RNA sequence: UAAUUGCGAUAACGAACGAGACCUUAACCUACUAAAUAGUGGUGCUAGCAUUUGCUGGUUAUCCACUUCUUAGAGGGACUAUCGGUUUCAAGCCGAUGGAAGUUUGAGGCAAUAACAGGUCUGUGAUGCCCUUAGACGUUCUGGGCCGCACGCGCGCUACACUGACGGAGCCAGCGAGUCUAACCUUGGCCGAGAGGUCUUGGUAAUCUUGUGAAACUCCGUCGUGCUGGGGAUAGAGCAUUGUAAUUAUUGCUCUUCAACGAGGAAUUCCUAGUAAGCGCAAGUCAUCAGCUUGCGUUGAUUACGUCCCUGCCCUUUGUACACACC
């Protein structure tokens, strides 16, 4: 507690004097979307695979 | 939307076939009659037929009315 | 003509009690009345200060009166009303019941009111005498 | 005039007119004629009502509206921005109190006034958004006798709440300024001066 | 003792559903088909319905 | 300034890309037996008065 | 009700408590103006005061308001219930206070210096310019100082 | 697996029954998972009818 | 025993239970009179039974009427149909047939439902929706 | 309760519920009718409490 | 401002002299005329009919409506 | 037509799932079967006022009698019926009349095949594989943290007041839920300004809490348009309450403090009738904590009865080198 408070760079009007990041309004990355539908797994079942379970 | 389904109309059409005799204009009559002849499992749908095949016959009298 | 409450209306008659219960004199103010607020959900302390104690002995007496009987929690739930939590939604809340129980125990001791069986508080036969009485004299005001 | 009493009684002012003829709470129904040509059916005047609540059935069918009657037309439409949603005690009142104020300025009969406002307001032809060859155009439409005393109601209850609003003044005062303006057109009140406006874009565009 | 009608038959069939379960499992190999609990005074009658008796 | 009272005396359709306006062949009761095609605002049924702000011209297709 | 009259004897603008205080209005009104002088204090002391509560802050005979004034610091000799006044207890004589007008900042301050010099996370969040209720402060408290 | 299921139907509709189906989801031998639906004669899928008359 | 009909008013989830029999002309609603009511706007509205018909009808007959169920305005509604219609039940079963539907032909005339209910009715909400068409707000992204 | 097992989807409520109907009849009898009804006329899933006392 | 909470005895002049030709008097054109803020307005409108002068056809908190006497 | 709902046209005819039917709940039963756990009437017992009988209440069952209210068994009612318009005078559509009800009678429930690498191994003693498995990622104990605040975004809560705030006063619901191995719903009475404490009371509940005397609201006043007595952020001091534990303040009260906000830019959501919107309640969650949800009633509109322009999606026609199907 005895050097929390006489601490500077800290407080309120400290912060509010920086300039804040560009990262904060940076929206979505979207991340993977659209190679939904192929396949990292890399496997493909053969025929011969599918037609002894199925 | 008030409109007769098949299974309304088709009712309606094969009773009248065969019944035409009885079956009076009047609903009531008509729907009372239903019992008595064609079994139904709903309050409801034994008045949407009879309903129904009271309207074939009120028009039948002005003429034919084609199916 | 023959007269109830009931046939007197509701604002006009409780004015006339508590017109005729201050000339009376006689009501046992507890003495901490002026400074308080009469409710936990309520802004201000009643306008009137000096009085409103005439009327709510007049407003509590018609209520008893109407009905069976009626108890210091009723008479919570009844007066007291939405409350405003500020910035938050407005929840309904009892009103003072030492106000309410000192109306009671006060209008008690003036024979407008007994401790009832079935617990609570039930009309007066007194009562049913002196509230019907100003009753009649409310409409032969209006003569 | 025959006042007839029985064990609970009814007072003789009250009595008097209510066998007789079926004014307002008090006010009559009788003369006040729509004071143009068109709009009528479209404005009710029958049958006579004591106050201006009811139970009103106007909603499932489409003309049913223009049957309701006017002056409750006028507390319907006056309930309203938010808060006032409901509560059309606080309009029926509003209302009797303003007819209260409307006859007591130049007499003659508030209900009839509020006819010569309303007939006085509507708009006989009007604008619509037009699409093009290019940058939209207006295009001069008459418009309904019904949309007539529709847009008209609102057109007053709308200066008169939008006047009414943070000044001392109580709203049935500014119902009645509105409807005093515009019984004789004065063009000082908001609804007669939107009236004009809307016509001359008609005329504007034509 | 001492249940509110609300409550005990809530209680009720929690103890079905309970006790139903505890069959589907143990008696999965008799091809257990569901029971029905009849109560009376005395008892309490629960009823396995397999198709295999035999071996229950 | 010439009062043009217009009876409708019949419902044509509704023009516009939105179709808010109701066509109508309107009647002018002053010196009746001629007629002429207006276009309305709000809602509208048959033998509805209207008042034309001018007499002669017409409208027909709107979009 | 009843017309009165007096005189040019009314004053606006009356000086109490080292503030000024409007006149020509209702003078339970005008009361609160003074710091520490809040709708309900305003009340109770200028009912406590036998003064009339129809009377606007206007005329009130300086003998009244001296009467006002004296009931403000003396609230528990006057019987003013002693939860009805905001600082009680204290912290050092254990006396209770009804602290008014300029005495309320002053006073203010010591309460924050006490936490901020005791080291109190309450007094650290106080130096901070913080929320020291505990709230969120995520969403709110933007536009700030 | 389609002799089970097209085994089980003919013993569920030699049994007497309207129609049934027999759904597997899942995955059988091969990574990817598939469906199936085995089904024979007469079924509603629709309205209270199903609470009576269909098992599931 | 004295000649006693029972009716009721029904508006929105208000039940107004009327016993109309014969007696002195008293009207009262309640434990009290017909001149309270205490809308006082729309207390006209269940003086409307009466000064549709003229008032002398009243006098030979006794008119109490009790209501439980709904809020303000939904009980009067309610008590103006119970009083219309037990003064169309008493004509109904002890005085003829022609004044009973002399009433019915000038109280349906006017009428604002004095005779039939207001089959009107609170629907149901549906989650979504603080009420029952009315959906939450969406925002998109 | 919520439809769906977890987090997601437009929120999909669901009312379940359970009918409980309660009638009583009261009776005058000696007391081996008493025991003679009770014993018998039993019924699965149905809830059967009788007792006399006025109280 | 335009204050108009306080008598100023000419203010009360105007009033016995300033209160005919009014087709309209309430809490609201007493203060549209210049003078008598609400609070006085009502104080106005009761000694107004202490007697004679306005006659009261309305009621209530909020409206007030009065004309002359005659 | 809401609908592959039909009419009709017709190499098709006649059927199946889905739609509809069905189911639930809401509207109507002076008719049927009944009810001290629901009431109404009469009769006693009784209080006040008028005293002409009457008005209004109290009344462990004191008995008579009943089912209109109420409750839930059993049924009946609607079929868009009657009629008049319109249309391939076909399905239908349209208005009046009748009617508890005529927008599929309103509201839901249920819901065909097919698509997604949609979400959910953090609901599971559902589970495959991989990881870890004793210095544990198992489990527990201690404490902090998910609340951390230069900011960006979303659902909301409260406000800018005079159709309003405040003080009295009148005082109106429904859907609910509740205590046995107990410590719940709690009346009533007492002490307390308030929060609340305490002594009793009924209730496993149509029986007691409850008539949940809810809140908007109506009514008579206090203010008077002035960031005002609109607004209640922020903060200080004091009292209580949940719990082993409240500091980073669970919650409540009392007083003091009195910010922004003077109707909100580009944009943008929900919604057509007892609906929208205003208002509160009950339940979920809960030791304490609703600015949230799921239901419910209370007050109750303005405006459509249309359209394909924005937006979205369905259908045919078309084209194709895709078919793992424009990821
Ligand atoms: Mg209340
Ligand atoms: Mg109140
Ligand atoms: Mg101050
Ligand atoms: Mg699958
Ligand atoms: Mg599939
Ligand atoms: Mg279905
Ligand atoms: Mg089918
Ligand atoms: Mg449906
Ligand atoms: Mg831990
Ligand atoms: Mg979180
Ligand atoms: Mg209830
Ligand atoms: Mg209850
Ligand atoms: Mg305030
Ligand atoms: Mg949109
Ligand atoms: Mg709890
Ligand atoms: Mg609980
Ligand atoms: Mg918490
Ligand atoms: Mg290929
Ligand atoms: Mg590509």
């Amino acid at each position: 507690n005895e050097g929390a408070i006489r601490d500077k760079t800290a407080g309120r009007r400290n912060n509010r004097s920086k300039d804040v990041t560009d990262s904060a309004t940076t929206k979505k990355s979207n991340t993977r979307r659209a190679t939904d539908r192929h396949s990292r797994t890399g496997k493909t079942d053969t025929k011969k695979k599918v037609n002894q379970g199925w | 939307g008030r409109v007769r389904t098949k299974t309304v109309k088709r009712a309606s059409k094969a009773l009248i076939e065969r019944y035409y005799p009885k079956l009076t204009l009047d609903f009531q009559t008509n729907k009372r009659l239903c019992d008595e002849i064609a079994t139904i499992q709903s309050k409801r749908l034994r008045n949407k037929i009879a309903g129904y095949t009271t309207h074939l016959m009120k028009r039948i009298q002005k003429g034919p009315v084609r199916g | 003509p023959g007269v109830s409450v009931r046939d007197v209306a509701a604002q006009d008659f409780i004015n006339a009690y508590a017109s005729f219960l201050q000339r009376q004199g006689k009501l046992e103010v507890p003495g901490y009345v002026d400074i308080v607020k009469t409710s936990s959900g309520n802004e201000m302390p009643p306008q009137d200060a000096e009085g409103w104690f005439y009327k709510r002995a007049a407003s509590v007496a018609r209520h008893i009166y109407m009905r069976k009987q009626v108890g210091v929690g009723k008479l919570n739930k009844l007066y007291g009303g939405a409350k405003s939590r500020g910035v938050r939604p407005y929840k309904h809340i009892d009103a003072s019941g030492s106000i309410n129980r000192k109306v009671l125990q006060a209008l008690e001791k003036i024979g407008i009111v007994e401790i009832s069986p079935k617990g609570g508080r039930r009309i007066s036969e007194n009562g049913q005498r002196d509230l019907d009485r100003i009753a009649a004299q409310t409409l032969e005001e209006d003569e | 005039f025959t006042p007839v009493v029985l064990a609970t009684p009814i007072p003789e002012e009250v009595q008097q007119a209510q066998t007789e003829i079926k004014l307002f709470n008090k006010w009559s129904f009788e003369e006040v004629e729509v004071k143009d040509a068109s709009l009528v059916d479209y404005v009710q005047v029958r049958q006579p009502i004591f106050v201006a609540h009811t139970a009103g059935r106007y909603a499932n069918k489409r003309f049913r509206k223009a049957q309701c009657p006017i002056i409750e037309r006028l507390t319907n439409s006056l309930m309203m921005n938010g808060r006032n949603n409901g509560k059309k005690l606080k309009a029926v009142r509003i209302i009797k109190h303003t007819l209260d104020i409307i006859n007591v300025l130049t007499d003659q009969n508030p209900i009839q006034v509020v006819v010569d406002a309303i007939t006085n307001t509507g708009p006989r032809e009007d604008t619509t958004r037009v699409g093009g060859g290019g940058a939209a155009r207006r295009q001069a439409v008459d418009v309904s006798p019904l949309r007539r005393v529709n847009q008209a109601i609102a057109l007053l209850t709308i200066g008169a709440r939008e006047a009414a609003f943070r000044n001392i003044k109580t709203i049935a005062e500014t119902l009645a300024e509105e409807l005093i303006n515009a019984a004789k057109g004065s063009s000082t009140s908001y609804a007669i001066k939107k009236k004009d406006e809307l016509e001359r874009v008609a005329k504007s565009n034509r | 003792a001492l249940i509110s009608k609300k409550r005990k038959l809530v209680a009720d069939g929690v103890f079905y559903a309970e006790l139903n379960e505890f069959f589907t499992r143990e008696l999965a190999e008799e091809g257990y088909s569901g029971v029905e609990v009849r109560v009376t005074p005395t008892k309490t009658e629960v009823i396995i319905r397999a198709t295999r008796t035999q071996d229950v | 300034t010439p009062v043009t009272l217009a009876k409708v005396i019949k419902v044509l359709g509704r023009t516009g890309s939105r179709g808010g306006v109701t066509q109508v062949r309107v009647e002018f009761l002053e010196d009746t037996s001629r007629t002429i095609v207006r276009n309305v605002k709000g809602p509208v049924r048959e033998n509805d008065i209207l008042v034309l702000m001018e007499s002669e011209r017409e409208a027909r297709r709107l979009r | 009700s009843l017309v009165v009259q007096e005189q040019g004897s009314f004053q606006h603008i009356l000086r109490l408590l080292n503030t000024n205080v409007d006149g020509n209005i209702k003078i339970v009104y005008a009361l609160t103006t003074i710091k520490g002088v809040g709708r309900r204090y305003s009340n109770l002391v200028c009912k406590k005061a036998d003064v009339d509560l129809h009377k606007r802050a206007g005329e009130l005979t300086q003998e009244e308001l001296e009467r006002i004034v004296q009931i403000m610091q003396n609230p528990t000799h006057y019987k003013i219930p002693a939860w009805f006044l905001n600082r009680q207890n204290d912290i050092t004589d254990g006396k209770d206070y009804h602290t008014l007008a300029n005495n309320v900042e002053s006073k203010l301050r010591d309460d924050l210096e006490r936490l901020k010099k005791i080291r109190a996370h309450r007094g650290i969040r106080h130096f901070w310019g913080l929320r020291v209720r505990g709230q969120h402060t995520k969403t709110t408290g933007r536009r700030r100082a | 697996i389609r002799r089970a299921a097209y085994g089980v139907v003919r013993y569920v509709m030699e049994s007497g029954a309207k129609g049934c189906e027999v759904v597997v989801s899942g995955k059988l031998r091969a990574a990817r998972a598939k469906a199936m639906k085995f089904a024979d004669g007469f079924l509603i899928h629709s309205g209270q009818p199903v609470n009576d008359f269909i098992d599931t | 025993a004295v000649p006693s009909v029972q009716t009721f008013g029904k508006k929105k989830s208000a039940t107004a239970v009327a016993h109309v029999k014969a007696g002195k002309g008293l009207i009262k609603v309640n434990g009290s009179p017909i001149t309270l009511v205490e809308p006082e706007i729309l207390r006209f509205k269940v003086y409307e039974p009466l000064l549709l018909v003229g008032l002398d009808k009243f006098s030979n007959i006794d008119i109490r009427v009790r209501v439980t169920g709904g809020g303000h305005v939904s009980q009067v509604y309610a008590i103006r149909q119970a009083i219309a219609k037990g003064l169309v039940a008493y004509h109904q079963k002890y005085v003829d047939e022609q004044s009973k539907n002399e009433l019915k032909k000038a109280f349906t005339s006017y009428d604002r439902t004095l005779l039939i209910a207001d089959s009107r009715r609170p629907e149901p909400k549906k989650f979504g929706g603080k009420g029952a068409r009315s959906r939450f707000q969406k925002s998109y992204r | 309760t919520r439809k769906t097992p977890n987090g997601e989807g437009s929120k999909t409520w669901e009312t379940y519920e359970m009918r409980i109907h309660k009638r009583y009849i009261d009776l005058e009898a000696p007391v081996q009718i008493v025991k003679r009804i009770t014993q018998i006329t039993i019924e699965p899933g149905v809830d059967v409490e009788v007792v006399v006392a006025s109280n | 401002a335009q204050h108009a909470v306080i008598l100023d005895q000419e203010k009360y002049d105007r009033i016995l002299k300033e209160v005919p030709t009014y087709r309209y008097v309430s809490v609201s054109v007493l203060v549209d005329r210049l003078k008598i803020g609400g609070s006085l307005a009502r104080i106005a409108l009761r000694h107004l009919e202490k007697e004679g002068i306005i006659k009261p056809i309305s009621k209530h908190s909020k409206q007030a409506i009065y004309t002359r006497a005659t």
